[PDB]
């Protein structure tokens, strides 16, 4: 019930990073010269948060005060002397309340597996790529897939020849 | 409650709104 | 059902960046001679945040009262002096109050992937640009995406000439 | 739906300044010798906020006052000297209280790209525009988007021949 | 009842990590030279959890307060000293109620069992692949079967020749 449509919903956005790829991928390497598919580690766990922030008011200069009241005594007669400081203080601090519902549906780790085909000239040759091109290739891939760290996303692109 | 803190951001939304 | 909602205001979002990239690089670089796909990491949580802020009072001069008792004794007989001060004080404190519901919808990661074509003369040559140019094109492309370093926007664009 | 909403505020509101950069920029550059596109970052989160002022009454010139009480008493016998003074003080305060409801739809941060074609004269030679002009260009689009550094808005000009 | 929904839930993810192994290890391995199964061991078990967590105000820095009183005397009369600090602080703390519904039908672990196919030349001779291709396709399929190290999957690809 439920789960089909979250898979349902899994493979509508692994097809559309897909195509996103293929799209830039398409110019340059040529139409069926790149072939690339996509997994989704998704986010279907209901979560609610609400999060209370006090600013620190350890410090006198920015302490915020109600009310003070400052007891001073010395009887001095060191010798006999007696100090006597009794101190209250109120205080009023910064307050921030924030509620987030996270939504449902949500990507935790992409990974994306991109094969490209070798160059064939008109001799018919099919000479392999070179470091370069991978490189812009990887580059253009993890831009399309917004690839990302604290995601853990995982890319792997590899030049190899097509089967006929 | 997370609901007893989300009653209690919205009486502080209030306030600001009767300010 | 709303995750497909969310999934088509994503495409929108990245269909228009897109066109906004194209509009920009078509004039210059020639109708088909560039080609942009936009992926965007957008915010779908809805959070709400109130913030309380107190201006500090602790400097005597910025500190507002509305009564403050002062009781000031000194029972000089250093002696057998007896000092004694009594000090009491209530403030009003500013006070600032923000309710803030945030936007449904918004975007927190923008990288976009832009491969432009060579340049062919009347000869047939297909001359690589140059880095004038590409840089050009790159600043271009900041801006049509509205990039920000906050966000954590990822921009990619390499020459490369297109395919048959 | 009211996303799709929000999405054309924006696109109206780029729309709206592209063509008032256009309009200043068509009769000295000349119909169709340059090319704008505005992205606009905007605000849809609804704030409210209240902000209270007090006056500070530290000073004893701006202290306004209701009812004060002052016993002083000196008993001279330095001496068996004995001062005592008891000061209470009731204060009326300024107070400033503002209520703020930010508009939905406010912008916050707009980037600007703009495109400007050579000059081909009557032998057809495509001559590069000059520093004078391209800062005139600069200065007038600055001006038609309501360029602000609060908001933290960013503009490129560049100048190159349009393509066939 | 629900445990044949279950299973078929399982039949179908399995079915769907299978498929997308072989669209990526097809184009190069070559249709039909290549085989692969999935199993999948999932998560049917309803899960409630709420977290609470308490930011620590040990040190005096980040200590939030909103009562101080600090009652401090000192008889000097080291000889007849008398040293008494009784203080009592009231702190205000932060706090994160966080609540998360884990979704039923997540995946636990993942093993995923792979056999390619020789390559027969035109001759017909049955040539064994080589290792950096064996490595290929293991690097593929982990990127596919969206391999992860906390689940604790495992992956097997082994080179036979397939019989007729």
């Amino acid at each position: 019930d439920l789960n089909d449509a979250q898979l349902k919903f899994a493979n509508d956005v692994e097809s559309r990073i897909q195509r996103r790829i293929e799209a830039i991928l398409s110019p340059i390497v040529g139409n069926g010269n790149v072939h690339a598919q996509v997994t989704a580690q998704l986010d279907f766990a209901n979560k609610e948060q609400t999060e209370e922030h006090y600013s620190p008011n350890g410090d006198a200069s920015k302490a915020t005060l109600r009310s003070r009241q400052l007891n001073i005594s010395e009887q001095v007669g060191a010798g006999p002397r007696s100090t006597q400081r009794n101190e209250t203080s109120n205080y009023e601090v910064d307050r921030t309340i924030r509620h987030t519902k996270m939504n449902v549906g949500d990507i935790e780790r992409l990974s994306v597996a991109v094969v490209v085909n070798y160059k064939t000239l008109a001799d018919g040759k099919p000479l392999p790529l070179t470091a370069d091109q991978m490189k812009q290739i990887e580059d253009l891939t993890r831009e399309a897939m917004g690839f990302s760290d604290k995601r853990g996303d995982t890319l792997n692109v590899v030049n190899s020849p097509f089967s006929a | 409650a997370i609901q007893g803190i989300e009653g209690v951001i919205s009486q502080l939304q209030a306030t600001a709104m009767a300010a």
